[PDB]
């Protein structure tokens, strides 16, 4: 909620550095993705509803191990406010938060040698609206400028058209470009009038609509409830 | 040589995995609770010749007020519980349903979620093992009341195995005429109408004479544990729904006359004891669904 | 002594009956009382959308 | 009216709080200082008692 | 010797009229004594000595 | 070829065309909500020691106050309820009751009689037809559980035609050893204990191998329109009672074990449709019935 | 050849202590609160207070519940679990003193008696069904008869059927239509169902040679119960009570169900008097079943 909740480059980067990596896993087995299911939609049609489970659907799902696993669940949770089941990851990466994976050398793990086009092939590309194409091409770029592969990325915004029209502005080691990005990354928010409370026919959508309505209620009574928790505690 | 088993207890399918924590008992037991107001609610809208009753329930139900020129089928609560009902079924059945979704919905109420403060007895007769020699017939019809048909053709005193397992609790027997019954190394008593065994003592030897066959009819009683607002119709016509509208028409799955047998079916199987608090879950949440779909009808015949 | 969520819980001597009819009226009043919170989302369902 | 009238649903505490009452008074009749059967027998007969 | 009463009062019953007449003329009564009638939240957690 | 039908099944008799506008079916109604206050009311005797709280319900439902001189038998809705069961069964029973009789009586109460605002799941099996070659014998037996007994004394292998009818919604065969059941026209499956078929698609060919008995169990689920207040457990003991009671005994009828064969029977007709809607009514007024009477024995 | 229902053979005798006034207003007011205890159990678990839940308990077991003890229902559970032990058989012991019992009577009034109401008990009796030679007949279940019949003579047999004297209407179908009628009378045609009244008599159904009958048969008997009873509650008390151990006495018989148990009592000599205990014993079941759900142990 908190994730998606967040408009501009800046509020997204901030919340990265203060959420620890244990926010983007989750220990749910959940089921395997890329699953031709029937799902119930009775709102609409009597009869099964057709859909495809993805990375991005806002469930858990099973994911290995490997450093690609681990990627695909921060890009999950940043574009779908949930990730995957990854057993065992150690207390040694959870403690670290989602941007120091992402930017730093300190965390033991090994980015290289990653393929953007798998990765954007998992996480269905093509199903993601333009907000979360943006959000999942920000970390692309700060894994790519890490490693010293900006070549590799530029080369796939040049093979992906769509995607290098909406490619985001800034450079990863710039501050200046940070600060003046216009981007909006909002997924989720408190809108003007109200929404009706009606369902929707895809996983997506229905899960984003499940986000967005209850934004509003976890706006006014979140404060009290996650202090009752952080008193008397030290922070991961 | 020949072997018999019961048909319902052949290859138990595995139940789901997701929706078993504290959270979704919760929002399963706060379900059944609401539910259970919308039909009292209809109720007292009919003699009251109002609306005013059934508005308060759906809108405390479906967070939603109902709608004119729209179908009430009972809004993101009964997507939610339609979509976990599938899952706990079996495996291949996907999880659709967020952790955010659950979490708001189970705080509607203030149940307790527990699902283990009483107890329901069933009553499905697993007969696992009926083992027989070379010249007999054996054949095993039903799973309310099983009845073994066996013929002996030549020789003598044949002698025909029992095995009902090892979970149910009480097994009676009932003879067509008095036979002849007991355990493994034990002296044959004499031949009379009923018996009454435990499951446990071990395999039950049935002498068999020739000519004049022979039936047995078994009943059996299993006490599973279950929450305080299980209901046995309910269920029951749940997973009759449920059936019909196609909520169970996954792949590779097997399909039962009712839910007594589903649930020792389950309980058969190897580590089928943590099979049956799946079970016992989706009892509760067919128990809602058979109310709220009764509150509100959308099929036309 | 202190419940789990701060409430306060007073164990004396009293009667069997004069327990049974005083707490039984606390629990019926209790369950009319609700948070702020929980009061404006009911107030909004009513209201129009806007 | 009065006698073929429904309890609502959202029944008032007030009248849950009554019924409780009322209820006990029946139910539990030494409580309030009335019962419904008495015994009476001469001195010289030892009826067991409550010591 | 030694024993605890509770005392409630004494309330006369007559035979002739309806018990549950006469029981709801007094739990009107017995919810005014005990102060139980008018929405109420207690407060006795200042109620003791250290 | 031989031709084995359920037993329930045959000759389904005409329901009666009376007590089913809008007036008559609020008199049902009032009548189940009257009857379920009256048990209700032996309870409340219970709480208290007068018998205040029955004589109040009695007088509501029967128009007269409760005498210790004679037996409580209902009054005039007690009449009214029992000619109305009657003429629901056959067309051939009176309509006894006036109509301004059966308007006072729905005054009393303030309920609506909407029998189209729920479901009933009803277990009865329909084999409408097994066809059967001629060395083979089958026989149905049971109508909540069907089973069927084929044997098969040829040479070859025999196949066999079941028609579920088209009226169940779903049917479930349980086999005592694995078989082969498809469609027409579709190729065979393999062996298999549990068979799960919607009756709507088309008739079934079933394999017999020759040897030993296969005895196939079937159970069949279909759904019911029926009113809100439905108990299915307080409609099947009224239509036992009924059936003793004698209100059925009328010539050129059938006779049923449960309501559940009752129903069915009359939805697998040339024009069942419009036998349900009679039948539902007339186990509304069982329910009331059954509960009336068990308050007041005669 | 004779053929008999296996639940009708040999009815043990009941107990014959606990019938009086007395003991039926125990076990009238032992129903009265333990319906009360489930009620306001699930009315507890529903609410955050268990308010309502410590009343049933303390009025039913005359102790507060307690978090560190379990909870065994009190002194009412024990006199009520013992009273259902000496109902059934006549060998099981009456040890539970008659003072006990009136106190825990005197805790509730009952307005009501046994004889009030009544019950349908679908239990078939077939007392016997006389076959002659080279006619194989067997008889299959108790709520539903599978009288299975075939022969291999070259002649038309005919086969008695008996259903006793007790049942008020049997019903009777056929998986091919078959005739039946009445002793000295002409046989009707070929009909797939028939209804009976077993007071009519003995009746004779044909048997041609060709392939084997199977006659399936429903029964309906009334017995006067308490108008609390409840047929769905009873039923669940007697499996619970069984596989708790309270019926495991001697040289009794053992039952599939309530339904075959005071049928079977009904079909004997001395019925009418066994029947009345049976009835006793039925509500004091309803009773344990709700008692033991809330308070499982």
């Amino acid at each position: 909620m908190d994730v998606l909740s967040k408009g501009s480059l800046k509020e997204l980067l901030a919340h990265l550095e203060k959420t620890p990596l244990e926010e983007a896993i989750s220990y749910r087995i959940g089921t395997v993705p890329y699953q031709n299911v029937l799902i119930s939609r009775n709102e609409y049609y009597n009869q099964l509803y057709p859909d495809t489970t993805s990375l991005i659907d806002g469930v858990s799902r099973e994911g290995q191990r490997n450093v690609n696993g681990l990627i695909m669940s921060i890009i999950s949770y940043v574009v779908s406010g949930s990730g995957h089941y990854i057993p065992n990851i150690g207390f040694m990466l959870l403690r670290r938060s989602i941007l120091d994976i992402l930017t730093k050398h300190d965390t033991g793990l090994v980015t290289n040698n990653l393929n953007y086009g798998i990765i954007a092939r998992n996480l269905t590309v093509s199903k993601m609206n333009c907000e979360q194409r943006k959000r999942m091409l920000i970390c692309f770029k700060l894994l790519a400028y890490k490693d010293g592969n900006q070549n590799d990325y530029e080369i796939y915004l040049n093979q992906n058209i769509p995607l290098k029209q909406i490619a985001p502005n800034f450079i990863p080691g710039d501050m200046r470009t940070v600060i003046h990005n216009q981007d909006q990354l909002a997924i989720v928010g408190i809108p003007a009038y109200r929404l009706t409370q009606s369902t929707e026919l895809s996983i997506r959508d229905d899960n984003a609509k499940s986000y967005k309505l209850g934004y509003v209620d976890w706006y006014n009574s979140n404060s009290f409830l996650r202090e009752r928790s952080e008193f008397n505690l030290i922070r991961l | 040589a020949n072997r018999a088993t019961s048909a319902f207890l052949d290859n138990p399918h595995p139940v789901g995995v997701n929706y078993v924590d504290e959270g979704s008992r919760q929002f399963v037991a706060v379900a059944e609770l609401l539910a259970s107001k919308l039909i009292d609610s209809s109720r007292e809208s009919d003699e009251s010749n109002s609306d005013v009753p059934f508005v308060q329930a759906y809108s405390k139900f479906a967070d939603d007020n109902p709608r004119h020129l729209r179908v009430k089928t009972g809004g993101k609560m009964a997507n939610a519980l339609t979509n976990v009902i599938r899952s706990y079924y079996s495996i291949n059945a996907p999880a659709i349903v967020p952790q955010v979704e659950i979490d708001r919905l189970a705080s509607k109420a203030t149940v307790s979620g527990d699902m283990y403060n009483s107890y329901a007895i069933f009553n499905s007769v697993p007969i696992v093992e009926v083992l027989s020699p070379a010249r007999t017939t054996v054949s095993i019809v039903g799973s309310d009341r099983a009845d073994v048909t066996m013929l002996n053709t030549g020789a003598g005193a044949a002698n025909i195995t029992f095995n009902f397992g090892q979970i149910a609790e009480t097994v009676i027997l009932k003879g067509s005429v008095p036979f002849q019954l007991a355990r493994l190394n034990q002296p044959m008593p004499a031949a009379r109408f009923t018996y009454k065994l435990r499951p446990l003592d071990g395999p039950f030897i049935v002498v068999l004479p020739v000519g004049n066959p022979l039936v047995i009819s078994a009943t059996a009683a299993t006490r599973i544990q279950v929450p305080l607002a299980f209901n046995k119709a309910l269920v029951e016509s749940g997973f009759q729904t449920a059936m019909n509208d196609g909520l169970f028409d996954i792949q590779n799955v097997n399909y039962y006359s009712s839910f007594d047998e589903f649930i020792i079916s389950q309980y058969h199987a190897q580590d089928g004891i943590n099979r049956v608090s799946t079970c016992v879950i989706l009892g509760l949440a067919l128990q809602a669904y058979d109310q709220m779909r009764r509150a509100l009808p959308v099929r036309r015949v | 002594y202190p419940d789990a969520d701060g409430n306060d819980v007073s164990i004396i001597f009293s009667g069997a009956m004069s327990h049974a009819i005083f707490t039984y009226a606390q629990s019926q009043w209790n369950k009319n009382i609700i948070k702020l919170d929980d009061y404006i989302r009911e107030i909004t369902l009513t209201v129009p959308k806007q | 009216k009065l006698v073929g009238h429904n309890y609502p649903v959202y029944v008032e505490p007030v009248v849950n709080i009554m019924n409780f009452i009322s209820a006990r008074f029946v139910a539990d009749s030494s409580y309030f200082g009335y019962t419904n059967e008495i015994m009476i027998m001469p001195n010289h007969i030892n009826v067991p008692v409550d010591d | 010797h030694a024993l605890i009463k509770e005392d409630l009062g004494q309330w006369p019953v007559e035979t002739g009229i309806s018990l549950v007449n006469q029981a709801g003329v007094f739990a009107v009564q017995l919810a005014n004594k005990l102060g139980i009638d008018k929405p109420f939240v207690l407060d006795a957690g200042s109620n003791y000595f250290t």
